[PDB]
RNA sequence: GGAGCUGUAAGUAAGCUAUGAUCCAGAGAUUUCCGAAUGGGGGAACCCAAUAUCUUUUAUAGGAUAUUACUUUUCAGUGAAUACAUAGCUGAUUAGAGGUAGACGCAGAGAACUGAAACAUCUUAGUACCUGCAGGAAGAGAAAGAAAAUUCGAUUCCCUGAGUAGCGGCGAGCGAAACGGGAAGAGCCCAAACCAACAAGCUUGUUGGGGUUGUAGGACUCCGAUAUGGUAGUCUGUUAGUAUAGUUGAAGGAUUUGGAAAAUUCCGCUAAAGAGGGUGAAAGCCCCGUAGACGAAAUGCUGACAACACCUAGGAGGAUCCUGAGUACGGCGGAACACGAGAAAUUCCGUCGGAAUCCGCGGGGACCAUCCCGCAAGGCUAAAUACUCCCUAGUGACCGAUAGUGAACCAGUACCGUGAGGGAAAGGUGAAAAGCACCCCGGAAGGGGAGUGAAAUAGAUCCUGAAACCGUGUGCCUACAACAAGUCAAAGCUCGUUAAUGAGUGAUGGCGUGCCUUUUGUAGAAUGAACCGGCGAGUUACGAUUGCAUGCGAGGUUAAGUC
RNA sequence: GGUAGCGGAGAAAUUCCAAACGAACUUGGAGAUAGCUGGUUCUCUCCGAAAUAGCUUUAGGGCUAGCCUCGGAAUUGAGAA
RNA sequence: GGUGUAGUGGUAGGAGAGCGUUCUAAGGGCGUUGAAGGUCGAUCGUGAGGACGGCUGGAGCGCUUAGAAGUGAGAAUGCCGGUAUGAGUAGCGAAAGACAGGUGAGAAUCCUGUCCACCGUAUGACUAAGGUUUCCUGGGGAAGGCUCGUCCGCCCAGGGUU
RNA sequence: UGAAAUUUUAGUACCUGUGAAGAUGCAGGUUACCCGCGACAGGACGGAAAGACCCCAUGGAGCUUUACUGUAGUUUGAUAU
């Protein structure tokens, strides 16, 4: 309250709104999957059963900022595409649930 | 009541103690009982009472009975009481001995 | 249960009691009068009656007992306008009233102060109040659902979702639900189609049978079981336990102090008992008790077990029939849903209009189509949940007499008020009254001795006994002095300490306008305080944020609930 | 005996309605609200202001900045004279 | 721990260190050879405050660490209680009493008596309401009575309403 | 016999001046032995009372109206009975 006079709130403009279909992703970072043994199938439930992922949202989504360093069967709801790169490169191979 | 009267009784705690004496009445709602000998207290009495001076009495005022130990009637030896169903009859039994009251 | 018992409440009398008292527990009887009050009345605790029997009196008068309110339900008899009859009246029956528990919950009706820094929408708030219905819980409740998973399977309550999604003079504020996790767990009936029976007047009212649903169901047409399990029932009983009395329940004696030992010292003892309290002071071993072990004639209660009672069937067809009508829905007006008409679904009330029924109907947040889910308009249903007037057993880093209940004391009292209503103050002798025999002064009260008592400066105003306040005496000073009253220096006088650059007083001199609040500024002729003593004001719950500390670490952590 | 407070009565004055009636008294909401006055209790140490701007149905209130304090931090040491 | 330098007026206010009270848990110790509390002391600490003694008192209380708070009063025209101030002051509530005797510890105040004065369409006699025991007798003077009091509509024990 | 209002403590002079601007209390000077009694009432900005005049409050209450918004009633119509 700034005693009457406008408040901050009031002297600006409502933006937007909210949609109720949103799908919003648990993000796996690509600096995270550095643990698993080269090889092996990562998933939600092996996520869940680390712990790295607690809050499946509405699926996992993986994305590249730190450097991959071994061959995966990674699978997931969405793939970045630099995610694609690395992993393909590293020599995994994408799956999509 | 461990405490009845007609019972020789020995006095455990008081200016009177380790005397001996019986009961000449029992105050089970105060826990308190009367002995002969003990606690001789002097009143200043008036004449009311047929007593045609007033004068000064001397009189047993009660003593609380725990401070108060039984008597065997057949040792001397003073004791505590323990109950028992004898003859299916319910009595006082001494400890120290077997004796009955 | 086993000896003192006639309450508080002394004391006198009279008495009772092993012929088993007082006391305790269960059941039963008596239970005045008022009060719903109910034979009629009435200014409650009073009055007056009627009828039947009995009683008193020579006989009236008088007295005792029983019945006699209204309304509802059923039944019977009489019986008007009005003929049949109905209403009405009377008599038998049946079940209601009224207050509790200043608490909880359903429904009806329904505020304002307040907040929005005004205020009208809105909020406070569907709160307070009032009223009705109640029950130990109620209410809700077995999907015309929640979702979007092709999936969950009756309600309720806690956590969470989340202060999210939304609502909102888009302001102040309001604010979900579902998913998920748990506690608890139960599902059942009826109308209808049709069938059998009765009756009037081929239908149509009553009884019974049948049958309760959505991967549609049932009736109806054919195939066999007579089954099989369950029960949310019964003063059917037994059985067991438990509540309401209770019983038992171990172990210490001496020295010092002292009025008293439970304290001290000495050697011991005991522990399924060292919980607590009392006892002449602080007790494991004195007492009540505690741990533990036994116990209920009688009335309740709880749970099992048998009897009784009630529910409990299977497979194909859908020819045909049925599956809750002035209902759903719509319009208008209003409410509740988090949702303020807004795009406003959903639910409910009033009013008016007004569908189909299995190729059917409703919902999935205007609405249409598709898909999915369900099948209303009839009813019931325990459990988890809320609350405590009360009873028992208890507990407290709750109070300890200006506190804690308003009330530790004969308190909802005294008192105030017409009344509704408001509403106090007031605890403690002593271990034990042993409470002051007797004497003196005095009218007595009250003192003084004596005496009890450990103590009387513990003696009813009673433990301790502060301060204000009122006094008595005494060391110093004081009647030529003005002084927010003190401070500093200091003569003289008098005392002698927590013994150390001592105490008290103070002639005389110097300096010096109280305390608080509020103020630019108060000695203030601005405010407050008569004084003393007590009481009396930044706390807590839930959340947010910052710092400090700890644990763990890109993993840190549980909530509810169970033990 | 009757009229009772959103009221009654009033030969009418704002008058009376149980010793103050422009709306009685009492109880509850209710610890109403109070940007208004009064009060808010022990000590020491370190540091130490303002009474200004702007906006305010705002002007004796409030909000931000300014002035104070405390903790951390870094930066070619900027600060003051 | 010490040496040096510099500083240490302070309201609102911020920060940090503490004293004290009640209770709790633990440890340890002190009390009828006298606890707490009260009171007086010329004592210690920078402050809040802390001891030790003397008298009182008569049963519970300290000390160390940590914790929890109904935690500190001088003011609120504050509340309750007590006692002051004014002050031995205003007032003692319309009016006539005087005397002798008596009772009695005590008399202006009570009783008896004589004069005197007041009321008299009442200051008289009935009585409804209302009060509800105040009526009568016998004792009393703690309180009440605006003084006193031997007295009373006060107190106490009895009775009284046909 | 026995109150009350009031009351920060008080050993409570005067003039002039000062000063929150009108001093018993500060200053300078002057006067004044200590304690009371009866009277008066100039002061203690005396007491009683949180000024009723005034201003303020985004206070209240009552009242008025061609202020706003509503409403009980009155009236008209539609519809149902
Ligand atoms: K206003
Ligand atoms: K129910
Ligand atoms: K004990
Ligand atoms: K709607
Ligand atoms: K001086
Ligand atoms: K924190
Ligand atoms: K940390
Ligand atoms: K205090
Ligand atoms: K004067
Ligand atoms: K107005
Ligand atoms: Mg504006
Ligand atoms: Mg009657
Ligand atoms: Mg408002
Ligand atoms: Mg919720
Ligand atoms: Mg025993
Ligand atoms: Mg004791
Ligand atoms: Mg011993
Ligand atoms: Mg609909
Ligand atoms: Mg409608
Ligand atoms: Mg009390
Ligand atoms: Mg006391
Ligand atoms: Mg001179
Ligand atoms: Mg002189
Ligand atoms: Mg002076
Ligand atoms: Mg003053
Ligand atoms: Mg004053
Ligand atoms: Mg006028
Ligand atoms: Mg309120
Ligand atoms: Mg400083
Ligand atoms: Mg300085
Ligand atoms: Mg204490
Ligand atoms: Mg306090
Ligand atoms: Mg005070
Ligand atoms: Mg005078
Ligand atoms: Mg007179
Ligand atoms: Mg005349
Ligand atoms: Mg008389
Ligand atoms: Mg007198
Ligand atoms: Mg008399
Ligand atoms: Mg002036
Ligand atoms: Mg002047
Ligand atoms: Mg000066
Ligand atoms: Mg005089
Ligand atoms: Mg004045
Ligand atoms: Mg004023």
């Amino acid at each position: 309250f700034e005693g009457g006079q406008t408040p901050l709130f009031r002297r600006l403009p409502k933006r937007g709104f909210t949609n109720i279909n949103r799908k919003d992703y648990a993000v796996v970072n690509l600096d995270t999957l550095n643990r698993f043994e080269d090889g092996t199938e990562v998933t939600p439930v092996v996520l869940k059963e680390a712990g790295i992922v607690k809050n499946e949202k509405a699926g996992i989504k993986v994305l590249a900022d730190g450097e991959l360093t071994k061959k995966l069967t990674v699978k997931a709801a969405k793939f970045s595409k630099s995610a694609q790169e690395a992993i393909e490169a590293a020599g995994g191979s994408i799956e999509v649930i | 009541m461990f405490v009845k009267k007609g019972d020789k009784v020995k006095v455990i705690t008081g200016k009177d103690k380790n005397k001996e004496g019986v009961v000449l009445a029992a105050f089970p709602k105060q826990d308190k009982v009367i002995v002969e000998g003990v606690n001789v207290v002097k009143k200043h009495q008036k004449p009311n009472q047929a007593a045609p001076q007033g004068g000064i009495l001397e009189v047993e005022a009660p003593i609380h009975v725990s401070n108060v130990m039984v008597i065997d009637p057949s040792n001397g030896e003073a004791t505590k009481v323990a109950f028992k169903e004898v003859d299916g009859k319910k009595v006082r039994v001494s400890k120290k001995t077997g004796e009955v009251l």
